[PDB]
């Protein structure tokens, strides 16, 4: 093969997962949390098993990125402790959610081309890629994760930003 | 090993209430004594958390504090109510001292200035009676007072095993100096940090310096001179908080030489250089020693609590502290040619001027006999 492998990385709200395009299962999920003492920074797991001695911040709570100084720090975590790989050798497709604000796609796309020099990238929204999954390009997903729920009626692959829907009740919701 | 503290009179459970303030939020304990999630060995001064506290009008106060969970003007109307209650009070301390593993000392904090500076000289005396075998620190604080304050010197200077002096006219002055306060909540603010820096080093374990009798074995010489004066810089290298520990202005007291010098440095300075500046300092010559004995200066670190930068606390024993005993002295023998037995009175302006006397002598070359 002439093409190294490229990167998956899916940002949930709860969990990220990540891996390698091609397989067939994430290779890595952790904790989408990022924690500083009350090693300077904390990330995934770590961040879940010391959270005693740390303060905890929830940078993708509900689904949107709201700190992006913390969300570079779990795209660090992604790569060089979760993926042992150097993102600036492999291509990374990212994932976002329903109704992303503009300026936040822009954002991504900077932090991935200047921050960790990737040599390519790309974003897709997550509802629309796990229609592809089940082989369909047209239908209505309904994802209900950590921090909220959409439903997304998808036609010909793509999304259709007017008749989104989201609710603000997920899995965080039922667990309390 | 467990130290028993006491507070008597308005001055010491104000300055008492504000250094287990201090202590309290300087550790991870709610204001309900309960521990908060949020390595501090803090079984020397809280009890499995309980302060091991005896307080003796401003109780109620207190009790009506956010803190309620936490637990006439004669010398002589001072120590005859006490003699009437010797019994009841002793209760709450032999059931604190048996109910304590090991005991160590008995801190005190009080007000030499009058029914608590009274009370204190009665139970100073009585300690030596019950428990020979444990120290008696006292945190007292200076200035018909003339009386009252050299009457507890004559108890002070054979019955407590050490003394830190803390004088209201170096306090006040720095507040106006520094602070710009134009009150008693104010000033105590300042005995609060100096008390709460003076036993750092027992409840933060290091090295050294892991009991009472560590930090005041090496300071006092002779049993006599059991006198220190503090000073407490940030009101940044280890050079800078020596240099400014040595200056007058810093000092919170109104020839002479130094005895021995403690330096506790609180930050998280780098403890490599430490030992680089002592071998400075010693060149400069900024203070002059004793000349009969060999005495050195004492560096001690710590690490300050995180749940709450460098500061600097310096336990001095200098013979400079003779003139505060003349000042009260020689204000005694004005009252005295002006208006049972008044003997009490002669044996203890005798006693102090051989304390004077001893460190006027403690400054030549043959203080050896
Ligand atoms: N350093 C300091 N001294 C105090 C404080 N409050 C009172 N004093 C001293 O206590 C003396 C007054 O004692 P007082 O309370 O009348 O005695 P009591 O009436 O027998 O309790 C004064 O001379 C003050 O110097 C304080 O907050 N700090
Ligand atoms: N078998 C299950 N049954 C019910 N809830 C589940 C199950 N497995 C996981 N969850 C819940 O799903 C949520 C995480 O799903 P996910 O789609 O990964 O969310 P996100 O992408 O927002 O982090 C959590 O609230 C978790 O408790």
């Amino acid at each position: 093969d002439e093409e190294v492998a490229a990167l998956v990385v899916d940002n949930g709200s709860g969990m990220c997962k990540a891996g390698f395009a091609g397989d067939d299962a994430p290779r890595a999920v952790f904790p989408s949390i990022v924690g500083r003492p009350r090693k300077d920074s904390y990330v995934g797991d770590e961040a879940q098993s010391k959270r005693g001695i740390l303060t905890l911040k929830y940078p993708i709570e509900h689904g949107i990125v709201t700190n992006w100084d913390d969300m570079e720090k779990i795209w660090h975590h992604t790569f060089y402790n979760e993926l042992r790989v150097a993102p600036e050798e492999h291509p990374v497709l990212l994932t976002e959610a329903p109704l992303n604000p503009k300026a936040n796609r822009e954002k991504m796309t900077q932090i991935m081309f200047e921050t960790f020099n990737t040599p390519a990238m790309y974003v897709a929204i997550q509802a629309v890629l796990s229609l592809y999954a089940s082989g369909r390009t047209t239908g209505i997903v309904l994802d209900s994760g950590d921090g909220v729920s959409h439903t997304v009626p998808i036609y010909e692959g793509y999304a259709l930003p007017h008749a989104i829907l989201r609710l603000d009740l997920a899995g965080r919701d039922l667990t309390d | 090993r467990e130290i028993i503290t006491l507070q008597l009179g308005q001055c010491g459970n104000q300055i008492g209430f504000e250094f287990w303030k201090q202590l309290c939020a300087e550790h991870g304990i709610s204001p309900e004594g309960i521990v908060e999630e949020f390595t501090d060995r803090k079984d020397v001064f809280f009890y499995q958390y309980i302060p091991r506290a005896v307080l003796l009008r401003v109780i109620h106060s207190i009790l009506n504090s956010p803190y309620a969970k936490l637990y006439g003007n004669n010398w002589a109307s001072g120590f005859s109510q006490g003699e009437k209650i010797h019994e009841d009070i002793f209760d709450i301390i032999d059931r604190e001292a048996d109910g304590s593993d090991s005991l160590e000392g008995f801190v005190l904090c009080h007000s030499i200035a009058g029914t608590g500076s009274g009370l204190g000289s009665y139970l100073l005396e009585r300690l030596n009676d019950r428990y020979p075998k444990k120290l008696v620190q006292t945190y007292s604080v200076f200035p018909v007072q003339p009386y009252n304050s050299l009457l507890t010197l004559k108890r002070l200077t054979q019955n407590a095993d050490c003394l830190v002096v803390l004088d209201n006219t170096a306090l006040n002055r720095i507040a106006t100096d520094r602070l710009h306060i134009q009150s008693f909540s104010q000033i105590n603010q300042l005995v609060s940090t100096i008390m709460s820096a003076s036993t750092t080093t027992l409840r933060y374990p290091g090295y050294m310096n892991n009991d009472l009798i560590g930090l005041i074995a090496s300071l006092i010489p002779t049993p006599r001179l059991h006198f220190l004066m503090t000073g407490y810089t940030p009101l940044t290298t280890v050079l800078d908080v020596m240099r400014r520990l040595l200056q007058p202005k810093n000092v919170m007291v109104s020839n002479h030489c130094y005895i021995a010098i403690l330096n506790i440095i609180q930050g998280e300075v780098d403890p490599t250089q430490v030992h680089k500046s002592l071998q400075r300092i010693r060149e400069r010559k900024l203070a002059n020693f004793i000349p009969w004995g060999p005495a050195s200066i004492q560096v001690a670190l710590s690490r300050k609590s995180p749940y709450l930068r460098v500061s600097g606390l310096m336990m001095a024993n200098h013979t400079s502290i003779s003139s505060l005993f003349e000042r009260t002295c020689r204000q005694y023998d004005k009252l005295r040619k002006r208006e049972d037995n008044f003997d009490e009175m002669d044996t203890s302006r005798e006693i102090v001027q051989q304390l004077i006397d001893e460190y006027h002598a403690a400054t030549r070359p043959d203080y050896i006999s």
